[PDB]
């Protein structure tokens, strides 16, 4: 027995000789050999103190990844790795700037947000690829338990360390990459708060110093290159919003999906479908088709499924004995994902009096809105609104209405539509939720065409937030909205003044062929709407 | 007039409610209706759809009677603090508001049960079993239940069925013809 | 006239539901609704309401039945709840 615990002593302490254990923690290691001395092989509490003194082993102390510190090829490696993605390319070889000039490796907290599938998670791979660390990722949204952080007490059976704890001995470094994902997602729970938690592992100055509840040694998770992953950045906590820095990856336009998909998507999808390129054909065309009326998202996993899908119906029937290569022409694209999904890229084609066509940005992704008014009715007029509006929505509307009648007096004084008739407002797809006062201006629109008679010009569509004077306020998701409406094929859009500095940070292709407007007070908007 | 006796669903054997109607206040103007007791949505909404249907049964009955349409009734079921909830006593309802309208009280030992709409049809309703051994208890012998529910009805024990003369209707205007033979 | 059937979404699968209207009394008029009817649901028949109201002046501009009118919209089985734009057109 006491022969067989001496070789499982000196088996471990070699181990260790290769790690830089530190000070506090060869004391532990110490004490759990002489307890390990001492114990039967048949105790209960031996596998418990060998398995947890395996753990400490395990941890690397001290061992660093062989970081890559050259910027043409780390650069050469994203290009190739990714599509687009400047910003965070730029981040990147910032990243690895500032480490060549430090001397030594260093650590930074990191955070993407935008619409899903635009590759925050891929990107994440080919930056720890390019940077030679090793990639680890776990998720936090809609986790509410701490004790998956920092593990549980090493007294309790059955008990095992945390995910950081466990990507060390996986990675067997002490410079890994850490991804964090759906951090936007994260809420408040009863059973406990993982935000005060979060809000140690980004801090610079808290993890220098990390406790676990395993191990229960301080482990320097400095160094190391935090990347977290969200949606949106107004439902992330305050606190975690200041230590994280913000980078945002936006949509894709058509033109940018077709690239994506032919070099990235489908080659991908293909290989793993153990297919070639002789024997399974996409031609361009299905891939836009494919993109116009199979999908609608900004990003590409819808598009993701339907070409694996493709591939897999291609593998079939080869496999079948149908035909020894299949070509996916537009012809018999049928028979492999079937009827179009969306056959109309907006509701109204030609815009009736009082239907003004509006942007919207959610976390989902840019979206297009149309707004509707009726006469209700055919002393004193009054206004009802419809659809899920929020109370910030109801309350633009008010704003706009007030001052669409006002516009009016000293427009066409006489003019008593506005104040003498009762008009329904609706925004049409009544199911999904709506919030937001961005459709303020699209609704003074509404109601000025409905109360003049006049369709607004084609192909228009606006956004911002109206004072009650009629001044035009900036407003969010520019770079959303944008991408919206050129999928919708609109010509012309306006926006605020304020709102140049967002619109203008898009790609040069995106801008191109839009006619955009900038105002500041909606008495430009009313000559664009209505040039006549 | 305007009490019509109704039947319900307890888990103490069920039990049998009453429906009281009076009048509230002695040119276009029109009446309202008000009803009181604890009474849950679904009742609340029920008292609406059985005010509605019962103006409309008027205008056909008796174009010359204008009762329910300028005179304010108010509604209230007895013991108030007990809560209630469901749509049964629905044709319990239409059947207080023309007894009041027509200053006629209905057939004695009569108890009604059965959800109805504002055209008149009259919806099966949930606890047979409670309403008719609450029925026996409170020793009626006319019940008008929804021709629906025949079925409930007849899968009873045979001793808690025998003695009762039991009614079953599709539409009100065969509770009209039982509740005022005339 | 004035029931029309519809087609609804449960839980056992598919249910058809009715939709029926009814004068309320005999000069702007009013449409109440009841039944367990969702929010979303209840400003549907305010958006059908309003159309049907502008629907009328363009087909029968001598009929004023929607515009003066009161009208009490109901539908059956008020117990089980309801929700949903899917019955927008039947209304
Ligand atoms: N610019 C791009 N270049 C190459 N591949 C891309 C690009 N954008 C998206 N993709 C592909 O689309 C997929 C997006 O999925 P992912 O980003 O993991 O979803 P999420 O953003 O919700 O984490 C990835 O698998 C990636 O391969």
């Amino acid at each position: 027995e006491k022969d067989d615990k001496d070789a499982i002593e000196e088996k471990f302490r070699e181990r260790l000789k290769e790690l830089v254990v530190p000070k506090h923690v060869m004391d532990v290691v110490d004490e759990e050999l002489s307890k390990l001395g001492l114990l039967d092989n048949h105790s209960s509490e031996f596998n418990v103190t060998r398995n947890y003194l395996d753990w400490l082993t395990s941890i690397p102390w001290g061992k660093y990844s062989n970081e890559n510190l050259d910027l043409a090829r780390a650069q050469a490696v994203l290009e190739e790795d990714h599509y687009g993605m400047e910003d965070v390319k730029k981040r990147i070889l910032e990243f690895i700037a500032v480490s060549q000039l430090r001397g030594s490796t260093q650590g930074k907290i990191l955070c993407f947000y935008g619409p899903p599938g635009v590759g925050k998670t891929s990107i994440a791979r080919s930056i720890a690829r390019a940077l030679n660390r090793e990639y680890f990722r776990f998720s936090v949204g809609g986790m509410t338990d701490v004790a998956e952080i920092k593990g549980h007490r090493r007294t309790y059976v059955g008990a095992m360390p945390g995910k950081i704890i466990q990507c060390l001995k996986k990675t067997k470094t002490e410079n890994p990459l850490i991804l964090i994902d759906e951090v936007d997602k994260i809420g408040r729970g009863y059973q406990g708060d993982p935000s005060s938690a979060l809000l140690e592992l980004l801090d610079p100055e808290q993890n220098a110093n990390f406790l676990d509840h395993y191990l229960d040694v301080p482990v320097d998770l400095s160094k190391v290159l935090f990347i977290c992953t969200a949606n949106v950045t107004d439902t992330i906590p305050e606190p975690l919003r200041d230590r994280m820095e913000m980078i945002n990856v936006s949509g894709y336009v058509a033109q940018e999906k077709l690239a994506i998909a032919e070099r990235y998507l489908v080659p991908q999808a293909r290989a793993l479908c153990g297919l070639d390129e002789s024997k399974a054909k996409l031609s361009s065309d299905v891939l836009t088709l494919l993109i116009k009326q199979y999908c609608r998202e900004s990003g590409v996993r819808n598009l993701q499924k339907q070409v694996e899908k493709v591939l897999r119906k291609s593998a079939y029937k080869i496999v079948s004995g149908e035909a020894e290569s299949v070509e996916v022409t537009p012809e018999n694209l049928q028979d492999f994902v079937g009827k179009p999904v969306f056959t109309v890229e907006r509701m109204y084609d030609v815009t009736p009096p009082g239907v003004v066509m509006g942007l919207a940005w959610t976390a989902m992704g840019g979206s297009t809105l149309f707004v509707e008014t009726s006469l209700r009715r055919p002393k004193d007029g009054s206004l009802e609104v419809t659809g899920q509006l929020g109370e910030v929505m109801k309350e633009s509307a008010r704003i706009a209405y007030t001052f669409a009648r006002a516009f009016l007096m000293q427009h066409a004084p006489a003019n008593d539509y506005l104040v003498t008739s009762h008009i329904h407002l609706h925004v049409p797809e009544g199911a999904t939720p709506k919030d937001g006062p961005s459709a303020g201006c699209t609704i003074v629109t509404a109601l000025l065409s409905l109360a003049m008679g006049r369709p607004v010009r084609q192909n228009l569509a606006m956004t911002g937030e109206v004072s009650l004077t009629g001044k035009i306020l900036p407003v969010g998701g520019i770079k959303e909205a944008t991408i919206a409406a050129k999928r919708a094929g609109v010509t012309c859009i306006v926006l605020p003044a304020e709102n140049k500095k967002d619109f203008y940070d898009l790609a040069a292709f995106i801008t191109e062929g839009l006619e955009v407007h900038f105002v500041e007070h909606y008495r430009e908007i009313f000559d664009i709407a209505f040039p006549d | 007039p305007g009490v019509v006796m109704g039947l319900a669903w307890t888990a103490m054997g069920g039990s049998t409610l009453f429906v009281e109607t009076s009048l509230r206040r002695p040119g276009d103007k029109d009446g309202s209706l008000e009803v009181t007791g604890q009474l849950g949505e679904v009742m609340k909404e029920s008292a609406r759809i059985a005010y509605t249907f019962a103006r409309a049964f008027l205008m056909q009955h008796a174009p010359a009677n204008d009762y329910l349409v300028t005179s304010h009734i108010h509604l209230h079921v007895p013991e108030g603090a007990t809560p209630k909830d469901g749509p049964s006593a629905g044709c319990t309802i239409v059947t207080a508001l023309l007894s009041l309208a027509m200053g006629r009280p209905v057939r004695q030992n009569l108890a009604m049960t059965g959800e109805v709409s504002l055209t008149g049809k009259i919806l099966p309703v949930g606890g047979i079993k409670e309403a008719t051994i609450a029925a026996k208890r409170a020793g009626v012998t006319c019940i008008v239940l929804p021709a629906e529910n025949k079925k409930d009805f007849y899968d009873l024990a045979a001793f808690i069925t025998e003695g009762l003369e039991v009614h079953f209707v599709e539409h009100y205007r065969e509770i009209f013809d039982i509740a005022f033979p005339d």
